């Protein structure tokens, strides 16, 4: 009758035939209907057969991963049933899948009677990555019922173990023959040979084995913090250890949020290390499967910081995928968003729908998300165009959900609070590991949100020495370190997107803005945009934001404004593909602004003089406003729109250039 | 939180923001601040006076005309309330806003008098509409009241300003 | 009613953790068929303790069905089959 | 003040196939030979 795997639900040969009807016959539209999603179904991209595609383009580029979406699985009436096997039973169904992929891969190329050999599409091995297995469930909410199913887990890497060597095949030679065998492992046990196999010797005890000619396969063990959708009551963050194998291996860097699909594992642990006794209580860990480390709703990571990275990952041909696919159709999108003469606005309105107003803060936000162009220098010099902006501002003005949504939006930054940081929290740190009982080094908050933002809420509370360590990040985009454990230089290209308040908690028009703010020159001086919001009483400024306020709470769930996933792919796109450069119209406008300024600062601290360092503020945001509109380069009115934010930031225009002080009525306009 | 003034002890003639030593962003993120003043007068402390005699008298509460709700009943009815997920029409969102832009110029006008006891914020309003909604849950409503709010308003001006005056 | 009981709560009392053990073979002495069939949405632990007693059931029948294919006596229907189930579930 | 952990089995595999040479497979074989061995007409080694 049905043959069955002991201890499983699952036939071999039920699974094989159910998996390959359902690659050949499924199409994304089962998808869509699957969803509830029927306005959104299209001919074009629904009606062709999706794994098929997706198995010729990896015949065509050699590629051996298919990556198996499970909720298409279950969108196929046929393997409803397989959906629910593979998350019981990934040991089997895994396996299962990959032979019916190689099946599938000889068959198209046998039916369609294509020119590629069979021979090198034999001698190659296919498995298959399944993901989105479920739901993102708490990994302490998981139960002993649930050891060796596939889990979901959302997480931020802080630390990975050096390359592994795990051996697979074991080499013995014979100490008086030179006789030589390879035996392949079973199961974690190598079986020595008692005695000489060969006819000839029958030594007992000769057979010693040779460590490195035998064959090792790469083992990484990753710690990962949990940051799950649900968190019950009085639960504190913690950090599990994942395991991935060969090309899975150095795909996940520390700081960065991934998405991991993996079988809950465990094993029982050496009390010591002489003897063979093992613990009760077992210990748990995920073997990872896959790793996803693009987001929708999420900018992706920058490609500058990654570029050997990428090399790597095309030298050991994980096909781990860093940023998202970009169509045609959406590319031109992009293309004709781009166009629209509002479209410094519409970006910059669609950055917080929740927050009402707050345009030239908004403005600013968008421009360090840009950024500038990075030059790095044939000499070996290097310019990163990361902007750094303080919010300083009276009790609420959303800045706090400001920074909120930054963090959110960013693929790797760190969100920090102040006095709640230290100095060595910052930077890096030796901890003792609880696998290993060795010191390791782990990254701090700066070093974690490279290539991201920083975003620091309370900078007006922080020490001044843990203010200090700020410098170095701000101005080289590095830290230098010189420790006990670690003596060496760090990249560090976060762009610093700080809150703070004034000393009496709120702005006071009689002081002067320098004494408000209350920051030393140098470490102001390195804020490429200074934000002073403040809170004007109006009739109608009042009467609108308690609207915007109120109509939330009409409905339990609540102009135009770009998706969130449209707005992080054009991001995206603008990063990665816009480098522009400063032209000559627009050099003599970055040296007549800042000339003039610096006549302005003249004048008689009370005020924020002009400074080299908003000379660099106002390139770097110039680069950053060409590269919102797609321009390739630098003119006069992206230099004019840089050095009018600024003025705007710091409400150059509601102060008096002698006093320094901010008078309310009589120029500010909420 | 349960605190005292800067003093000690509550004296008229500093500014309520003078005795009280709270930062402003701290102070904001109190939805309701209680300033709860001890007065001697001849008729209040003697109810307190007999109140506290009877309670150590009888062990127990001096009025029988209401019998007080067990602190597990009570639980369980804060449950069912907490349960519950009102929301706001038009006109309650009419009235809170009116309400708000009353708060602001009353406190524009108070900030440079000794009667001041703050700036209204945007956290005010957000209070006013968190206390309706406690106050909607409380009658186990999916709507929030004209009532309601003015229930919240008036905790809140009684918080501070109906205490300071007297 | 009249008949006599034995103090089955003091006896719980004090010696409970023999009473844990004593409790459960008696359940599983009387537990009901499941209404229910078992489909691809029950758990690892509940499909693979029904393969356990299935395989337990297969043991017991094919060990009756050799030793009635040996018909050591060829020789009492009733007393046949409770020797027969006697040594069946000893061997 | 723990009683003995206990240590049981139950066959659930084919296994390895039989040997000749094993110990288990003598057995059954001897025990074939008790139980189906015919002189004349009777099982005498049954019998006795
Ligand atoms: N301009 C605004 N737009 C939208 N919502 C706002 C605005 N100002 C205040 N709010 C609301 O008021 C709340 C107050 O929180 P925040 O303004 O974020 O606090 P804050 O601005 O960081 O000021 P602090 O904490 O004293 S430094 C926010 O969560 C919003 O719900
Ligand atoms: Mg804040
Ligand atoms: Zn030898």
């Amino acid at each position: 009758p049905l043959r069955i795997i002991w201890g499983t639900n699952v036939s071999i040969q039920e699974c094989t035939t159910n998996f390959r009807n359902f690659l050949m016959s499924f199409k994304y539209k089962f998808r869509k209907i699957l969803d509830e999603r029927e306005e959104f179904i299209n001919n074009t991209t629904d009606e062709e057969l999706y794994y098929i595609k997706q198995l010729n383009e990896m015949r065509e580029l050699g590629t051996s991963n298919l990556n198996l979406d499970a909720r298409n699985l279950l969108a196929y009436k046929q393997t409803e049933d397989l959906y629910h096997q593979l998350l019981n039973y990934p040991q089997e169904v895994i396996s299962i899948m990959d032979q019916t992929i190689k099946d599938c891969m000889v068959s198209l190329i046998v039916d369609n009677n294509l020119d590629y050999d069979l021979d090198e599409i034999e001698t190659k091995f296919y498995k298959v990555r399944p993901y989105n297995v479920g739901s993102c469930k708490g990994m302490r909410e998981l139960n002993p019922n649930d050891i060796d199913k596939l889990i979901n887990l959302k997480g931020l890497v802080l630390r990975s173990t050096p390359v592994i060597p795990d051996m697979k095949v074991a080499f013995f030679k014979c100490n008086v023959c030179d006789h030589t065998m390879a035996v392949e492992i079973d199961r974690g046990v190598i079986q020595e040979p008692a005695r000489c196999e060969r006819i000839d010797c029958n030594e007992p005890n000769s057979m010693s084995l040779i460590h490195n000619r035998c064959s090792f396969a790469d083992k990484q063990v990753i710690k990962l913090q949990e940051t799950p959708d649900f968190v019950p009551d009085g639960q504190t963050p913690h950090s599990i250890s994942l395991c991935v194998y060969d090309e899975l291996v150095d795909s996940c860097r520390a700081g960065d949020r991934i998405e991991v699909t993996g079988t809950f594992r465990s094993i029982p642990i050496r009390a010591n290390s002489r003897q063979r006794v093992l613990k009760s209580l077992y210990k748990t860990y995920v073997d990872v499967v896959h790793v996803k480390k693009v987001s929708d709703k999420r900018l992706d990571v920058d490609t500058s910081t990654i570029e050997q990275e990428l090399m790597q990952n095309k030298v050991d041909h994980n096909e781990v995928e860093e940023v998202r696919q970009i169509t045609d159709q959406d590319l031109a999108k992009i293309r004709e968003v781009a166009a629209r003469e509002d479209l410094y606005s519409l970006l910059a309105r669609s950055i917080a729908p929740s927050i009402y107003e707050l345009e030239d803060v908004k403005k600013g936000i968008l421009l360090q998300l840009f950024g500038g162009t990075n030059k790095t220098f044939t000499k070996g010099g290097r310019y990163r165009g990361d902007i750094n902006i303080l919010l300083c501002g009276d009790p609420s003005t959303s800045k706090s959900q400001i920074l909120q949504y930054v963090h959110k939006i960013t693929p790797r930054g760190v969100y920090t609070s102040g006095k709640g940081s230290s100095a060595v929290g910052l930077t890096a740190y030796i901890t003792r590991d609880v696998d290993t009982k060795q010191l390791v080094l782990e990254s701090g908050a700066l070093v974690l949100s490279d290539g991201g933002v920083c975003c620091i809420d309370e900078f007006d509370k922080m020490s001044d020495s843990t203010r200090s360590v700020l410098h170095e990040v701000m101005e080289q985009q590095t830290i230098s370190i010189a420790k006990a454990g670690i003596i060496t230089t760090l990249n560090a290209r976060s762009s610093i997107l700080a809150s703070a308040n004034p000393i009496g908690s709120r702005y006071n028009p009689n002081l002067p803005v320098t004494e408000n703010i209350d920051l030393p020159p140098p470490l102001l001086s390195r804020f490429d945009l200074v934000y002073l919001v403040l809170d004007k009483v109006d009739e109608k400024n009042d009467r609108e934001l308690a609207k915007h306020l109120t109509n939330l709470y009409l409905e339990d769930k609540p102009d135009d404004v770009l998706p969130v996933e449209f707005l992080t792919m054009y991001i995206s796109y603008a990063k990665e593909h816009i480098h522009p450069i400063i032209t000559e119209a627009a050099k003599t406008e970055l040296v007549r602004a800042y000339v003039g300024m610096r006549k302005m600062g003249d004048d008689s601290e009370k005020r924020i003089t002009a400074t080299t360092r908003q000379l660099e503020s106002m390139i770097r945001l110039a680069e950053a406003h060409a590269k919102m509109k797609l321009k390739n380069v630098v003119e006069l009115e992206d230099v004019q729109e840089a050095v009018r934010l600024i003025r705007s930031a710091i409400k150059d225009y509601a102060t008096d250039p002698k006093t320094g002080k901010i008078d309310m009525n009589l120029v500010q306009t909420g | 939180a349960a605190a005292n003034p800067l003093y000690g002890r509550y004296n008229p003639r500093l500014s309520p923001l003078d005795n009280i030593n709270l930062p402003a962003a701290l102070l904001s993120r109190f939805d309701i601040l209680f300033l709860m003043l001890d007065i001697p007068s001849r008729d209040d402390d003697e109810k307190l006076a007999e109140h506290v005699t009877y309670v150590h008298m009888h062990n127990k509460q001096p009025d029988l005309d209401f019998t007080p709700v067990e602190p597990s009943k009570m639980r369980e009815y804060i449950a069912y309330a907490k349960t519950k997920r009102p929301v706001m029409s038009e006109a309650v969102n009419d009235y809170v806003v009116q309400a708000y832009i009353r708060l602001r110029q009353d406190s524009k006008r108070e900030m440079d008098s000794k009667f001041s006891f703050g700036q209204a914020t945007p956290r005010t309003l957000l209070g006013i509409i968190r206390l309706s909604q406690a106050l909607a849950k409380l009658r186990l409503a999916d709507m929030v009241d004209i009532d309601d709010v003015e229930e919240a308003l008036r905790l809140v001006r009684v918080s501070k300003e109906s205490l300071y005056q007297e | 009613q009249g008949t006599q009981a034995d103090d089955l709560v003091s006896a719980i009392q004090q010696n409970a953790n023999h009473f844990t053990e004593l409790f459960c073979r008696a359940i599983d002495n009387n537990m009901p068929l499941p209404t229910k069939e078992i489909d691809y949405k029950d758990d690892v632990l509940d499909v693979i303790l029904n393969q356990r007693r299935l395989r337990n059931e297969r043991m017991l029948s094919d060990r009756t069905n050799e030793i009635r294919s040996e018909n050591l006596m060829d020789t009492p229907p009733s007393s046949m089959n409770d020797a027969l189930r006697e040594v069946v579930e000893d061997e | 003040s723990f009683d003995r952990p206990e240590i049981y089995s139950a066959p659930v595999l084919q296994g390895e196939s039989p040997n000749d040479d094993d110990n288990t497979e003598i057995i059954k074989s001897f025990k074939n030979f008790i139980l189906e061995f015919r002189l004349d007409s009777q099982f005498i080694y049954r019998d006795q």
